């Protein structure tokens, strides 16, 4: 993979607590980029989770820097910690449709965590097996 | 955050066909037409502090001489005004690997260069029509800032520029304007400072070595795009604009275009003698309405024009009164109120 | 001639011009050379009445396409119209006589 | 002062043109309102009659 | 109109109080910049003022970086809050004589101003209406 | 240098006490000299001064003949007595902006001087050492 | 194009910005078309091969 810096939501972000993503990719124009030729994305969990219980991994999109009202484009559900190992993908392969203005990832966690990290972001080409 | 500054990877993925090659044919869908920058006359300032205009502000009115009287000799006063040029440029910054993995460099440069050319043209036309340097200190004075005030009465001779603007009763954020500029050596023209060159200058800098603040030397490629010009409206007798043209009207039969255009034509105090090429620029809403009131069909309680078969649709709006009507997209149908000088 | 009401078209100009041409009862028996003078407001209204677009309140000039432009006025039945800026637009109203 | 202008002809032409325009404007405007009644130093105009 | 970054005493600088300039200019050797061919300057006001009372446009110069000793070269008096609008110059169009080593602009105000901006600095070509 | 006796705000005028300059110029109409070609002037002290504390050479202007309306266009500041010698220019070396019909040159001195003379008016060139 | 901009904006050209409506709202409705038949305008794709 040749995943790069700019269009990347989080780089090895712990989000051990109930945090959110840091690099909110913002686009001035509502391109809704998923249309036509696809764009691969990952929300692959990069390092294991110790004492969490659920890792709802929404892909909230909104129309303001601060996500006053956000819209969900991909939610992984209440994934139990038994699967939050390295390489555990948490959404669809390619870019979804409906990216209105802004894009930030939520990390609602049931309870806190003592370990856990992710590398959500856009990738030039997926890695499989 | 961000993601909007440099040419990211998602955009490069979007700029290629399914065969894996960069797209040669890109639908613009945002280009605009603005022949103001095409028909405008421009020449080098070729002087000191700036282009110089000499305006007379006094006449030595003669005296009714009684016999055996000493007439006091009089002098002719003059006033001087100078106008300056402005410069802007924009830059393209792309990773070299972003180019190499796209299998095609020249195509990506062509796409980005065309986009930058269109962007600069649109920006320049916008500033020419609205160069409000009153609050900028750059973006040289255009045309709207000079005439952003109208005088309701007393508009007999061009004492100020408030007599060169005609109220049309508009209100709200749906106002517009029509400019009738005259380009000529003395009427008005464009301007660029000496040493530079006319038109947009573009330079291909090749591969760069972008150095980061925190020790980072990733290699980028850049292109230079430079274009500078300035304006000089020597006479405010050569430019007349209509303010408060409410687009809530002008789509229905409430404001007659040709009435205001004739009123302004006669306000153009220097068409009586040929100074230079003339023009009447619109925003394609005015021209639409003008063909709506010059080839009328079922219009509202107006339009003494009488039609014939084969001439029921409309032909064109090319010339107003011999003045060519060049359609400039820079003009906006939102301009805020131009107030009445008390 | 009220310029404020001259722009509105309330006061006719071609009618009063006909009256004046008739009031000047001598040139139809020859003489010198005639000339007519008018401020910007007067000529503007005469060009408007010549080529109306929304002069409204009835008119009997009918235009074709490519003719709505409005040509400048040049004669008044053989009397060249000269643009004399001397005529002001605010002066005495020649008070009611008799 | 005329000699310092380095042209001595363009400046004089400018002043002459201004004076011509002033005189022409004065009698042209008093050709239509030159009332001897209001000021008995100028020839009678066209309006006062 | 052409301007610079260094030859620029302010750029939309806030005057919400009795503030002073920001980019004090140096000229190497002391020298006198008012001599010889004139060098323009623009003290145009941007962002129309709201609640001031008087804007003192002193043009203090010094021989030391810190303006412990200052030498007034020009002023504009107590120009009222009225006027002071956009495009309002407030000093001599060119550089006065007596530029010792450095230059700056003082902005004494008789009260508080809730708005206001200035663009003091040298300009390649003055813009006359 | 050439001096233009017609425009000469003062010619060796004595500066004892506070008053206004002798000549009050009248440019026909409300034209502004400032905008356009730089019209040079020199409010220069021609003879040295005396125990007077300070001098405040001002350039007032007004549309009216008599200066019943005060509209400052320039100011020398509170120049000290010690440097008040011959050939020292006091105020703006060129026209300020806003020149109305009439221009006076006020000479406000802190106290009174037993000597001191100042000349003021348009010129054709300068000396500049 | 089955959506029209009610209060049209001047040139933010969207698919809803190219449909003019007048009346209808019955069972007699119909439409008129303006298609530019050119390469980079609109054309008929036959699938590859």
């Amino acid at each position: 993979m040749i995943m790069d810096k700019e269009n990347t939501f989080s780089y090895k972000q712990a989000i051990t607590g109930t945090a959110v993503s840091t690099n909110v990719i913002d686009l001035g124009v509502s391109r809704d980029i998923g249309k036509g030729v696809p764009v691969p994305i990952i929300i692959q969990v990069v390092e294991d989770f110790a004492d969490a219980t659920s890792l709802t991994a929404t892909l909230q999109t909104s129309e303001t820097e601060n996500f006053s009202s956000a819209t969900t484009l991909a939610t992984s559900g209440a994934v139990p910690v038994a699967d939050l190992t390295a390489g555990k993908q948490l959404a669809v392969q390619y870019m979804p449709l409906g990216t209105q203005r802004y894009l930030r990832v939520n990390y609602t966690v049931s309870g806190t965590a003592t370990a856990g990290a992710v590398t959500a972001g856009v990738v030039m080409s997926h890695q499989q097996n | 955050t961000l993601g909007n500054t440099y040419l990211t990877l998602a955009d490069v993925q979007k700029q290629k066909d399914g065969k894996g090659n960069v797209t040669s044919e890109i639908i613009e869908m945002l280009a605009e037409t603005n022949p103001i920058l095409e028909d405008m006359v421009v020449m080098e300032c070729n002087d000191g502090t700036g282009h110089l205009t000499t305006i007379r502000t006094g006449l030595p009115q003669a005296t009714w001489r009684r016999l055996y009287e000493g007439v006091q000799p009089a002098k002719s006063t003059t006033r001087q005004i100078k106008d300056s040029t402005g410069t802007l440029e924009a830059w393209s910054e792309v990773d070299e690997k972003l180019v190499k993995l796209s299998k095609d460099k020249q195509q990506l440069m062509l796409n980005e260069a065309a986009a930058f050319l269109e962007g600069m043209n649109q920006t320049m036309a916008s500033t020419l029509f609205y160069g409000n340097t009153a609050t900028d200190a750059v973006k040289f004075m255009g045309l709207a800032p000079r005439f952003n005030a109208y005088r309701a009465a007393r508009n007999l001779k061009p004492v100020d520029t408030a007599d060169q603007v005609i109220d049309a009763g508009g209100t709200g954020s749906d106002l517009t304007s029509i400019w009738m500029v005259v380009w000529g050596d003395r009427t008005a023209h464009g301007l660029y400072p000496e040493g530079t060159s006319a038109g947009l200058q573009r330079e291909y800098l090749g591969a760069e070595t972008k150095e980061l603040g925190d020790g980072g030397v990733y290699r980028v490629v850049r292109e230079k795009f430079e274009w500078d010009l300035g304006l000089t409206v020597r006479d405010f007798r050569y430019v007349v604009r209509i303010a408060n043209i409410d687009v809530s009207d002008l789509q229905a039969g409430t404001i007659d275009i040709y009435a205001l255009l004739r009123k302004a034509y006669y306000r153009l105090e220097n068409r009586v003698i040929t100074g230079g090429r003339a023009a009447l620029y619109c925003n394609a809403d005015v021209t639409e309405a003008m063909d709506a009131a010059a080839t009328p069909t079922s219009s509202t309680t107006a339009s003494y024009v009488r039609l014939t078969p084969m001439q029921v649709d409309g032909k064109e709006v090319m010339m107003y009164r011999g003045i060519p009507v060049r359609e400039c997209d820079a003009i906006l149908s939102t301009e805020t109120a131009v107030p009445s000088v008390a």
